[PDB]
RNA sequence: GGCACCUCGAUGUCGGCUCAUCGCAUCCUGGGGCUGUAGUCGGUCCCAAGGGUUGGGCUGUUCGCCCAUUAAAGCGGUACGCGAGCUGGGUUCAGAACGUCGUGAGACAGUUCGGUCCCUAUCCGUCGCGGGCGCAGGAAAUUUGAGAGGAGCUGUCCUUAGUACGAGAGGACCGGGAUGGACGCACCGCUGGUGUACCAGUUGUUCUGCCAAGGGCAUCGCUGGGUAGCUAUGUGCGGACGGGAUAAGUGCUGAAAGCAUCUAAGCAUGAAGCCCCCCUCAAGAUGAGAUUUCCCAUUCCGCAAGGAAGUAAGAUCCCUGAAAGAUGAUCAGGUUGAUAGGUCUGAGGUGGAAGUGUGGCGACACAUGGAGCUGACAGAUACUAAUCGAUCGAGGACUUAAC
């Protein structure tokens, strides 16, 4: 089983990948707690392309993550940090990159907002 | 699975070219034969000279289907037709030749004569 | 694969078999026991599938006989076959070859490989 | 369909027996003493587990 | 009668000696224990409670591992009765193990079927469906709820409710193999419930 | 049909569909008597309502006729059951036309073509699912079964036996055995279906600066496959053996009534039916049952009665989830923890990645290499999250009897 978070196959797809470069590139987003559960899985996959680091695991990687800086002083894309910084300091790490915080519910729904962080 | 309304190659020189299935015989609500069956059924198209004419009613055994037949050691016989052939209420087929690939499982239900005319018997 | 499933069925594994895919032509020499007589009848033909894992892993062989394309599916490991001869390799892109039920003649004819 | 008779206000207070709010999952917080709900940050002083996030 | 409890693990198949192939379901049943025999005296019917299952001991209670000290075992997750069993046989503390079973014997095999949950009168109660077209407005309806007359419906009007789920008895299932290194029943066809749910096989009651 | 008693501040009307349920005057199957019952078939009447009781052609039809089956194709009631469940072909609005009648407007149980079917369920009722309290202490399990529901159908073939029977023709009972139809229950190992976060091919355009490799959109763009799950057309199993009491029927012994007589006393036999046997629910069965195990008699007021407060065993909140699920609930777990994710190794699926090299003018092919990729499946692994906590929960009435 996976979620559907309210949103078509594509539109869902979009926003886990949207999510995941956010992750990426700011090492700590605020969410619902239900789309950060999802994003775990995915964001975790992501950080094993990088820790493998081969051109082959790049593209994939590539396919997924968004065009997007992460870091507009070195001119560092999302998909680079990934391959650089996030891929060494999770070297010796064996899963479980990211952390869920539960926050409690927002004002205008009543949405269980989270924290997801890397480690 | 032949129903009501499906429509079978003649594997026989009886005559008949196609039948349609008026009937699966062998119970009250049965929906469905498959090879060994016999079914009730007109012909729709036939050879113009042969002993079998278009419009009779007549009785075939059903000796070839796509949906096949399963067999007790788990292997699976499939056709790429539906096929039967006309027989008298004793069994025996109305035409002399059978053309085509017949099951097994004739031998099993007692259609001895259509087996023994077979070319192949699968 | 629950190693237990696996570890009660390997008994029954058969280790004499070729290693073949679909689009390869094989000999099945399958084993017909009309009444007393237990004859062999040489079922040769196309593998169009291949499915399922360990002792549920089924195979199809196509072959036009008379004029009339006949499918035969077989456990893989059914004590039935008595021999299975891989006759012609096959070089085809898939791994069902479903289209080939539609096709007859040179049509229907794969690449030797 | 429409009601075939008025609702009495016994009736009504009878339904609304299970409509109510249930008290929230709260503990104190071992940092700052303010309740928190349980597994989920202190929005008071910003701790989980011992530790500020 | 004899009986184990068991956990189904799945299903699997076994060519026969004579080449036929078998749909077997695996029961794995470590050995049961007698926890507590029932007598006409003391309880007012003759029985054997079975444990299966040793759970973890914080898993457990108090009343449990009192309870399952008479027989001098860990504390079993599935304590079932069997009736109908020859007291004399069984003594409490006693292994109940699959080979009590053989090869061609003819079992009942009782399990909790798996849930659907919510379910219509189509699937539920395997009615037809109106017309799919032909202006209709009636597909996977329940049908008329019954005649005018009473000014109420009957009992038994078969409505949507919450389908499976349910204690279900297949019987006259035969046994294809024992596997008492593994501690496993091979059983011919397929038997209700989820995989790890509790399977009870007895001795077939009309045998 | 008669009558005009309810309804004209509306009780929708034929047929079909969906869902049935009841009666028995029984269509089939079960048991019988009589027969102008040789046998095989039948006829007729009796008992019997347990279950079963088909697909089509024509017609709006019901009905009916016909085709082909079937053990049988029962007859009726339930607002000619069922339109706040469906349909709307017919009937029965406005249009138009034919025949006909009418000077005419028009009209016709004459016909013809076309013609808006509304409603978010309050209550009872029905089907599921929780919460509360009760059940003279508080708990965790296992249970008995008052009671209730379900199931209940049947063919063909072989054998007995070409025997009994019969001039032949034909051809049994009773009893064995095999295998189906329809129906039901379960399940996905098999055959298939689906499978919108799996794999591959491919068109147009657009973007990642370009090549190469990819992303977006076009029904999931389209096409070919497909894992788990859910599934039938798939597979397994079921209605088996019986027992008790009966119906019609058959009697035994037997008088009233020297005889006779199944009946008055007495004693038998005997149906698919009844009650069990089989399956499921079930102690709110307030008549609240039973068994096993656990906790253990605390601190306060208040004269006592009783109340209040901490707790025990135990349970919950909250959290990780799925074999469960609308939500509750259920079930697996909550760090001496494999509950989920990740990770690692697999299974299965796809079918040969990218990069590089080689061959080719090139499309492309071959090699590296059953490769690469891989939701849900299996195992292992505390890397991540199941933190810290809080709440609830006994101290057991009286009487009598026996110890
Ligand atoms: O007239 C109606 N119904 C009346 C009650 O008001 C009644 O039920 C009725 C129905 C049909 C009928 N007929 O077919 O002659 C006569 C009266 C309305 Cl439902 Cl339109
Ligand atoms: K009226
Ligand atoms: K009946
Ligand atoms: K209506
Ligand atoms: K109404
Ligand atoms: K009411
Ligand atoms: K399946
Ligand atoms: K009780
Ligand atoms: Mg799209
Ligand atoms: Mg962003
Ligand atoms: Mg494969
Ligand atoms: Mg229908
Ligand atoms: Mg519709
Ligand atoms: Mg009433
Ligand atoms: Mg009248
Ligand atoms: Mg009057
Ligand atoms: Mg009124
Ligand atoms: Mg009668
Ligand atoms: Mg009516
Ligand atoms: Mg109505
Ligand atoms: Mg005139
Ligand atoms: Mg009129
Ligand atoms: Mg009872
Ligand atoms: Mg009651
Ligand atoms: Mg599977
Ligand atoms: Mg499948
Ligand atoms: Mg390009
Ligand atoms: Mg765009
Ligand atoms: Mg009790
Ligand atoms: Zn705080």
């Amino acid at each position: 089983s996976y979620r559907k978070l309210g949103r078509t196959s594509a539109q869902r797809k979009a926003m886990l990948r949207d999510l995941t470069t956010d992750l990426i590139i700011n090492e700590r987003i605020e969410t619902t707690e239900t789309r950060a559960k999802e994003l775990r899985s995915v964001v975790e996959k992501m950080i094993t392309l990088g820790k493998r680091g081969d051109l082959h695991a790049r593209r994939q990687a590539a396919a997924y993550i968004r065009n997007e800086v992460a870091n507009e002083e070195n001119n560092q894309d999302a998909l680079q940090k990934l391959f650089s910084d996030i891929a060494t300091r999770y070297e010796e790490r064996q899963g479980g990159y990211t952390r869920i915080m539960k926050l409690g519910p927002r004002r205008g729904d009543g949405a269980p907002m989270a924290i997801i962080e890397l480690v | 699975m032949i129903q009501q309304e499906t429509r079978l190659k003649v594997a026989d020189n009886s005559g008949a070219r196609e039948v349609l299935t008026i009937k699966v015989l062998g119970g009250s609500g049965r929906k469905t034969a498959n090879i060994g069956d016999v079914i009730v059924c007109t012909v729709k198209q036939a050879t113009p000279g042969g002993v079998v004419k278009k419009g009779e009613v007549v009785k075939a055994v059903i000796v070839r289907t796509k949906s096949g037949a399963r067999r007790s050691d788990g292997s699976y016989i499939s056709f790429d037709e539906n096929a039967c052939v006309i027989i008298r209420d004793d069994k025996s087929p109305r035409g002399t030749r059978i053309f085509g690939p017949v099951a097994r499982e004739l031998r099993e239900n007692n259609f001895m004569k259509i087996v023994s005319l077979a070319p192949e018997v699968i | 694969m629950q190693k237990l499933i696996e570890d009660i069925t390997k008994e029954q594994l058969r280790t004499d078999l070729p290693a073949f895919r679909p689009g390869d032509t094989l000999r099945v020499h399958v084993k017909v026991v009309e009444g007393n007589r237990e004859r062999i009848q040489i079922f040769e033909g196309v593998v169009i599938k291949r499915r399922g894992g360990g002792i549920s892993e089924t195979f199809t062989v196509r072959k036009i006989s008379y004029g009339v394309g006949v499918e035969r599916t077989f456990p893989v490991h059914t004590p039935k076959i008595a021999k299975i001869e891989v006759v012609r390799y096959g070089k085809v892109r898939r791994a069902k070859l479903y289209y080939l039920r539609e096709l007859r003649g040179k049509a229907a004819r794969i690449k030797e490989i | 369909a429409v009601p075939f008779r008025r609702t009495s206000k016994m009736k009504k207070r009878l339904r609304r027996t299970h409509f109510k709010l249930n008290v929230p999952g709260m503990t104190e917080c071992p940092s700052c003493g303010e309740m928190k709900l349980s597994h989920r940050v202190c929005k008071a002083c910003g701790s989980y587990n011992g530790k500020d996030i | 009668t004899k009986g184990i409890l068991g956990r189904k693990i799945g299903m699997t198949q076994v060519f026969a000696e004579n080449g036929d192939l078998i749909p077997v379901t695996v029961i794995e049943a470590a050995p049961n224990v007698v926890l507590q025999k029932k007598t006409a005296e003391n309880d007012g019917y003759e029985a054997i409670q079975l444990g299966f299952d040793d759970k973890r001991e914080k898993l457990s209670n108090k009343p449990e591992k009192g309870h399952v000290a008479k027989a001098e075992t860990a504390p079993k997750r599935f304590v079932k009765e069997l009736r109908g069993v020859e007291m004399d046989a069984y003594e409490v503390g006693q292994e109940v193990k699959v080979e009590i079973f053989s090869a061609g014997e003819i079992v009942d095999v009782t399990g909790v079927s798996k849930g659907k949950g919510f379910q219509g009168a189509i699937k539920r109660h395997g009615q037809s469906r109106g017309p799919m077209s032909h202006g209709s407005r009636y597909h996977r309806r329940p049908g008329s709820m019954g005649p005018v007359d009473p000014n109420r419906v009957f009992k038994g009007k078969l409505l949507p409710g919450r389908m499976g789920g349910e204690q279900i008895t297949v019987q006259n299932l035969e046994i294809v193999k024992v596997d008492a290194e593994r501690n496993l029943l091979l059983i011919k066809g397929n038997v209700p419930g989820a995989k790890k749910s509790l399977i009870t096989v007895k001795s077939a009651v009309k045998s």
